[PDB]
This record gives structure tokens, C-alpha cells and sequence, in this order.
């Protein structure tokens, strides 16, 4: 199995919200086909159902946050476990070139319904950027992800 | 962090529920 702190469990309830916009409590096949359009993918009907049908433990039709806080608790199955985290930062480096540039960090905000002004999203970067060149490389995207 | 986290994890959440 695995354990989350209490800390993991409140960034991953921070996360939901991005799918469950509004606020029921539940992400529904709608909320999260938004999402991953918004991001430039196109999962179709009975792709968003099979994702659904996955976590959905009590067959309800949608996810509530105890199985969202399942799924980010599962164990990885792909040998190499840190793929996962580089593509992550891939949808962040929209240029692929290795660093995350505040222009792209705006854009995926938006993408992601993650309401910011530039200077807060300037601030993440500063939060982010430890070697100064005003950009974010993957080291610096691992760092700022760690719980703790 | 947090709002690392919060985008990170959720762009991730769609990683899990999907495949690449
Ligand atoms: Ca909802
Ligand atoms: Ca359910
Ligand atoms: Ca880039
Ligand atoms: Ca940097």
C-alpha cells in the first residue's frame, strides 16, 4: 500500500478543486474532460468513463476526493519512477527546451483555471528559481513539488 | 509551494488516470 502526511493529502485537496470547479465534491466525466482539453488534450467520452471507471470505487459515476486521494497514493508500476514527474514538468516547459519561462507558467495556469495575476505567477517562479536565471529547470520544478 | 503543488499534482492526476 502506501501512507500520505497530512500535508500531501492538503496539496492533493488543492488540486481536486482544479478538476471539481464547482465545488460539489465530485469531479464528473465533464469536469475532467475540461481540464485535459484546457491542456490540449482530447480524451473522448468513453476514455474520460474508463479514467473514471478506474478510481470510482463505490460506482457512483464520479470521483470524490477519498478516491482522488487514492489514485495520487498508488504506487508507480512503471520501472522507472520518475518519468511520471518529467512529464509532468514537460506540460510546464511548453517549448521544450529545459526551462520553465514565466510565459509558459502564466499560460498553464490559465489552462489549468488557476486564477493568477503575473506578479503572483512571477512570485512562483521566484519561489521556484534558486540558481537566478529567472527561469525554472527540471531541478528547480522537483524542489518546489516535494511536500516538504 | 502550494501553488506548485496544486497545479503539479493536478497535471499529474491526469497522468495517473491516463496513458502515455
Ligand atoms: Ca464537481
Ligand atoms: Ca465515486
Ligand atoms: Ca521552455
Ligand atoms: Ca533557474
Amino acid at each position: 500500500a502506501d501512507q500520505l502526511t497530512d500535508e500531501q493529502i492538503a496539496e492533493f485537496k488543492e488540486a481536486f478543486s482544479l478538476f471539481d470547479k464547482d465545488g460539489d465534491g465530485t469531479i464528473t466525466t465533464k469536469e475532467l474532460g475540461t481540464v485535459m482539453r484546457s491542456l490540449g488534450q482530447n480524451p473522448t467520452e468513453a476514455e474520460l468513463q474508463d479514467m473514471i471507471n478506474e478510481v470510482d470505487a463505490d460506482g457512483n459515476g464520479t470521483i470524490d476526493f477519498p478516491e482522488f486521494l487514492n489514485l495520487m497514493a498508488r504506487k508507480m508500476k512503471d520501472t522507472d519512477s520518475e518519468e511520471e514527474l518529467k512529464e509532468a514538468f514537460r506540460v510546464f516547459d511548453k517549448d521544450g527546451n529545459g526551462f520553465i519561462s514565466a510565459a509558459e507558467l502564466r499560460h498553464v495556469m490559465t489552462n489549468l483555471g488557476e486564477k493568477l495575476t503575473d506578479e503572483e505567477v512571477d512570485e512562483m517562479i521566484r519561489e521556484a528559481d534558486v540558481d537566478g536565471d529567472g527561469q525554472v529547470n527540471y531541478e528547480e520544478f522537483v524542489q518546489v513539488m516535494m511536500a516538504k | 509551494r502550494r501553488k506548485w503543488q496544486k497545479t503539479g499534482h493536478a497535471v499529474r492526476a491526469i497522468g495517473r488516470l491516463s496513458s502515455s
